[PDB]
Parts: structure tokens; sequence; C-alpha cells
């Protein structure tokens, strides 16, 4: 029982989702290998060889990697995974995880497991459908376990105590069906939404992006990240990125904070595992007060800002 | 080119489910089905380029029992050309997944000699987001998932994806498989006299056997269960209250 993590990581940054996925790695009772591929993995693959849990990094670093192609990391993948034929190749559920195990999967001819929010043995995990309102227990007998982790249902394994070598990996030929061009990334200051302790979330009730900024008021007397839902993007508040739900992120802060916000099937399917949610909303009948531990019907125009002032 | 459209049928986004109390599923006899939304909008890219002139032939396609045929016949109507039921048994198709329909869409696009297979990102049902991914790879194709823009650029594809800090572009060489986000367009409403019109497009139906995929699967649901509830929360009268509530619960 060998497992392989697939390390997320950009800007010599180690993204924080890996590191639920090495506790997550661990969990199954294996030696745990580390893949770090790219561009540049010089400085990661050093810091994650101080992580707690890792016994060997694999570092492959070259051009070909700019962008992180699927149909580029695949063949290095199968040709690590013939090398030391691990039992269990995991990433975290995130844009870059979703992106990649599926394909790795088809190539080595197993059904994948998505989102995993517990491990009940090396071939049992528990995994949520229909947005989140049902518990499925999976039992797979495949000869290799490809799953992805939910980032939110594991802890993040320590950054030092970890002793690894770093070993140089086994580098493929280029495959140049697909080619990175660019990127827009939505430059903010704020925390990130997924690990962010409190979470500040604005819906259609905002009327228009210029009131947004009272949530960001908000959000910085509490250090917190701000989220949306799909009627503030399509409306054109914020952008795409910082919607939370079923078709978004999904975040279980410390404290989530619904301004405006009907609470929608989808969108609770981001938020419901928070430890404590408020939902603040003039319509006492609205959906998002189920849920709510602590709920105020009233104006968000008006509430907001005295929140913020109590909180100065 | 031509488009292969994979659309699946799903219990409406709008219903509240409900677990079987015999933990093996969620009850489907009765509560309204619908195409799953994601879906929609792949149907749709694929009829917009059609109508950019882009496109010749779009194909719908759907795998599962003989109620598939109406979620074709709603993609039929949007404005796809013809549509190819793959029948499963409702009881083999409670055990169909991402990876049998991924097999499923590999021989389809070789046989269709397809130039494009489109897909939405995800079911609203097994929230897997896996089988676009699994039908490139296993017809070695080149992926542009979570696609927000698509651009057909002569023999490459141009796309821009969601990703988790912002947009990402892309050039893919043709054939390629994409999966639709919601962001990438709005799906237009399939109007009467359509579909009417749609009754008389012809669906060709066959069996995976027929393909040469095998249904056998290694994965088992060991039970379906309800997510632990909520203990109800309370109301605050004033903002005041609200944040002295917070400060001595500790979240604060
Ligand atoms: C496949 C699919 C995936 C989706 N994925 C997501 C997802 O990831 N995330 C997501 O959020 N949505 C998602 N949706 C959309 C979801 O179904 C709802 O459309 C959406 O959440 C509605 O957003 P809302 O609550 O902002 O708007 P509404 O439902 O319109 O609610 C606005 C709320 O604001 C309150 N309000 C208005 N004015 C005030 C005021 N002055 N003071 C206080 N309260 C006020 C109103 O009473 C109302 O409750 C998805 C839909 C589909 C079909
Ligand atoms: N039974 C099916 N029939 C047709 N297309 C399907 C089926 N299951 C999944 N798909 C397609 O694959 C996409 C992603 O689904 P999933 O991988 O199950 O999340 C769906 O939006 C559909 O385009």
């Amino acid at each position: 029982q060998s497992t392989l993590v697939i390390a997320e990581h950009a800007n010599d940054s180690l993204a924080p989702i890996t590191l639920n996925t090495i506790t997550a790695a661990t969990r199954l009772g294996g030696e745990v290998s580390c893949l770090v591929a790219g561009t540049k993995c010089d400085k990661v693959a050093q810091d994650l060889c101080k992580v707690a849990g890792i016994a060997k990094v694999l570092v492959a670093q070259h051009d070909v990697y700019k962008g992180l192609l699927p149909e580029e990391l695949t063949p290095l993948i199968l040709a690590t995974q013939k090398q030391f034929n691990y039992t269990h190749i995991c990433a975290g559920a995130s844009a870059f995880g979703k992106n990649l195990l599926p394909r790795v999967a088809a190539k080595l001819e197993v059904a994948p497991i998505s989102d995993i929010i517990a491990i009940k043995s090396p071939d049992t995990f528990v995994r949520t459908i229909y947005a989140g309102n049902a518990l499925c227990t999976v039992k797979c007998d495949e000869k290799v376990k490809v799953f992805s982790v939910r980032g939110t249902s594991f802890d993040a394994a320590a950054t030092s105590g970890g002793s690894a070598s770093s070993e140089k990996a086994s580098s493929t030929s280029p495959v140049e069906i697909s080619e990175w061009l660019d990127q827009k990334l939505t430059k903010s200051d704020r925390p990130e939404l997924t690990g962010a302790k409190v979470v500040v979330s604005g819906g259609r009730g905002l009327k228009s992006g210029e009131n947004f900024k009272l949530l960001y008021d908000l959000a910085d007397q509490l250090h917190a990240a701000v989220g949306a839902s799909r009627a503030a993007v399509d409306a054109g508040f914020v952008p795409n990125d910082m919607q939370v739900g079923q078709t978004g992120k999904i975040v279980a802060p410390e404290l989530y904070i619904a301004v405006g916000i009907s609470g929608a099937i989808q969108h609770l399917a981001g938020m419901k595992d928070s430890k404590t949610i408020v939902a603040i909303n003039k319509d006492p009948e609205a959906p998002i007060f189920q849920v709510a531990d602590y709920g105020i019907v009233a104006d968000l125009f008006k509430v907001v800002p005295e929140m913020t002032e109590i909180l100065k | 080119l031509r488009v292969l459209v994979a659309v699946k049928r799903v219990i409406d986004y709008a219903v509240k489910i409900r677990v079987k109390p015999d933990r093996t599923g969620v009850v489907t006899d009765g509560v309204k089905h619908s195409m799953n939304p994601f879906c929609e909008i792949a149907v749709e890219e694929a009829v917009r380029l059609k109508e950019k002139k882009l496109v010749k032939e779009v194909i719908a396609v759907s795998c599962g029992p003989a109620q598939c045929q109406e979620t074709i016949r709603t993609a039929l109507a949007m404005g796809a050309d013809r549509g190819i039921h793959v029948e499963v048994p409702p009881a083999e198709a409670e055990r169909l997944g991402p990876l049998q329909v991924a097999r499923v869409l590999a021989k389809l696009a070789e046989k269709e000699k397809v130039d494009l297979v489109l897909l939405g990102k995800q079911a609203i049902d097994d929230d897997c987001n896996q089988t676009g991914q699994m039908t490139a790879g296993f017809l070695d194709w080149p992926q542009g998932t979570f696609a927000s823009q698509v651009t057909l650029e002569g023999d490459k594809l141009k796309v821009e994806r969601e990703i988790d800090g912002g947009l990402e572009t892309l050039r893919l060489k043709l054939p390629a498989v994409v999966t639709a986000d919601l962001r990438l367009n709005e799906p237009r409403y399939a109007t009467l006299p359509n579909i009417m019109k749609a009754k008389k497009k012809k669906i060709e139906v066959i069996k995976p056997g027929d393909l040469g995929v095998d249904l056998t699967s290694k994965l088992s649901v060991i039970s379906v269960e309800d997510p632990p509830q909520r203990t109800a929360g309370v109301k605050v009268e004033t903002t005041e209250d609200l944040v002295a509530k917070l400060k001595e619960i500790g979240r604060i």
C-alpha cells in the first residue's frame, strides 16, 4: 500500500489544499510519496520535504509543464506508476485536481472517486451526492484507487517534522496537443475563500456591485473572505471565482455570514458545514433561515453598516 | 465539424430529494426529472456553433433507461440534428457511472467521426465531474474543461476556462473534448413548433454491447444516507444582540 499525492502549487508556493490531502493520504496507513511537477519546483520540493508524513518527494521540473496541462502531466504520472506501483493516487478536489485525476484514471482504466469527505478503510470512502444532500459510502475494488479529497474535510498536515528524500522523476517526451496561452487572475488582498476562518457572502439582495463595498468593509473588521451566489456573479457584481456552492467553491469556515442570499439548494451545498451560520435577510420565509444558527429579518443596508460600526 | 453532445437525464435541480428508507438510493419514482443544467449549456453551445456555420452536424447522445429519450428529444428541439440513445435497463442503469459513459462516448466519437465532443462539466446528481476528462483520456484527445468561452480558429480551439483564482486560456488541437461551465451561455427554450418537429427527428437506439463496451463496475455503493441534520437556530431582534451572541460563543 503506497500513496502518491499530486502536489498543487504555483509561484514557488504550495497550494494549501495539498496539505489537507496529505492528511487524508496518511489515513490510508501506507507510505506516502509526493510528486511535484512544473517549470520551477526547487523551492516547493524543499518545503514538502519538511511536511510531516511524507516519505518521498519526486521532482519533475521542465518547461513542458507550463500551465500544468493534463495531457503533459498524465504521461509523467503513468511513468511514475509503472516504476513505483502505487495503490492509491490522490490530489485535492480543486480545479486542478478535478481536471487532472479523471484523465489519469482513464489511462489506468479504473473508476475514480470524486471529492471524498471521509476514509473508512483503504478501499471504502464517503462522498456527497445531490448537492450535498445525501452521503454515499462507496467500496472501491479497483487495482489502483484514484480519488480527489475535499480540503475542508481533513486538517492540514504540519509543515514541519517531516523528513523526505527528494528524487528526480521519470520524465517523458512532450505530447503537445494543447497549449497554455494566458490567464487572468482576480487580484485581491482578502484571504482565500477556501481557507478563511470567516466568510461574508452576498447575493442578489445587494442590488449592485458598488453596494458590495459594504461587505468588504464588514469583511475587514472580521479579516474575512468575501464570497457570493450565482445571482451576484451573473449580475456582474463580482467575478465567478467568488461563487460559493455546488458549481463553485466549498467552504466550511468557523463563521459564515450570508447577506441578501435566499439560501437555495445549490448555494447551501458549498457552506452548510460551516460551524456557525448567520443570515441577514428581510424575508422571514427565506430558506437560509432553516440552516442559520443566528438570523435577523431585516434590511442588510441597515444591519450591515451597523455591524461594521459595532465592530469598530 | 461534426459535434457529439452528451446529455444526461437527472432529477430536476429545484427538487428537494428524499433518501430511500432502505438506504439504497434516493427516491426517483414520481419525481420530476429534466436535462442536467450543465448539459443544456453544452447543447446550446453546439447549436450556436452550427448557427455561426462553423459546425455542420450536432448529434445528441444519452445513456440510460427508456426515459432518456425525452432528454434527447429536448436536445433535438433545441437544434440537435439527430439523437443516439444508448439503452441500459433501469436495474443496470443504477450501476452506470462516468467510466462506462466515457467508454461509450469514446467508441461513438470514432464511430461517428466527430471532431468535437461537448459535455457538461458535471451532473447535479452524482456530482462526479469526471466523464469529459475520462472520454478525452480514452480518446487521447486534448480536454478543455470548465469552459466559459469557446472559439473555433480553423483547426484549433481557443478555450477560456474557469479556474480557482480566475480565468485561463488554452488552445487545443482538434479533435478535442470540451466540458461546459454555467458561465458559457444561457440556453434557449425550445418552442412548440420545434418540440413538434423534434418528434419527427429520429433517435437511433443501440446497446453498450453493440459498441463493445463492458458495463462491469468495481465500485459498489454500500449505502446512501441523509446528512446529519442541523440544530434549529434563533432569530435576533437587533444587530447589537447578534454581535453579542457571536461574541459570547467565541466567533467574534
Ligand atoms: C446547476 C446549478 C448550479 C448552481 N450553482 C450555484 C452555486 O454554486 N452557488 C450559488 O449561489 N448558486 C448556484 N446556483 C443558483 C441557485 O440555484 C440560485 O439561483 C441562487 O443561489 C440565487 O441567488 P440569491 O440567493 O443571491 O438570489 P435570490 O434567490 O433572488 O435571493 C435574494 C435574497 O435577498 C433578500 N433581500 C433582498 N433585498 C434585501 C435587503 N435589502 N435586505 C435583506 N435581504 C434582502 C431577498 O429577500 C432574497 O431572499 C446554481 C443553479 C444551478 C441550476
Ligand atoms: N448517462 C449519461 N448520458 C450522457 N451523458 C452523460 C451521462 N452521465 C454523464 N454524462 C455527461 O458527462 C457530464 C459530466 O458528468 P459527471 O461526470 O457524471 O459529473 C454530464 O454533464 C454529461 O454531459
